């Protein structure tokens, strides 16, 4: 899974089962590391008009 | 792809089914490749 965002910190309480997290309009929002099974949430890195 | 989704509820109805929900969590994806079309569920007797 290929994206760009920010990794921060998330309260979450994702399910054993669940693995990553969709926000409203269904981009992803977060994911769970392998290896150390943490919850990180992922928030679009920022962009605007100049 | 055999996918087993499980849920225990604590219930006190002495017949029937419940009403209400529960949502099923996924407990088991399993791996088999195999065709499956037939069914049967095993019971245990009681000996005495
Ligand atoms: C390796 O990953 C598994 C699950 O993918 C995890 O349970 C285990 O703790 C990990 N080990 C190390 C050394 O990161």
């Amino acid at each position: 899974l290929t994206g760009t965002g920010v990794l921060t910190e998330s309260n979450k309480k994702f399910l054993p089962f669940q693995q990553f997290g969709r926000d409203i309009d269904d981009t992803t929002d977060a994911v769970r590391d392998p290896q150390t099974l943490e919850i990180l949430d992922i928030t679009p890195c920022s962009f605007g008009g100049v | 792809y055999f996918k087993i989704y499980s849920k225990h509820t604590p219930i006190n109805l002495v017949r029937d089914l419940p009403q209400g929900f529960s949502a099923l969590e996924p407990l088991v994806d399993l791996p088999i490749g195999i065709n499956i079309t037939r069914f049967q569920t095993l019971l245990a007797l009681h000996r005495s």
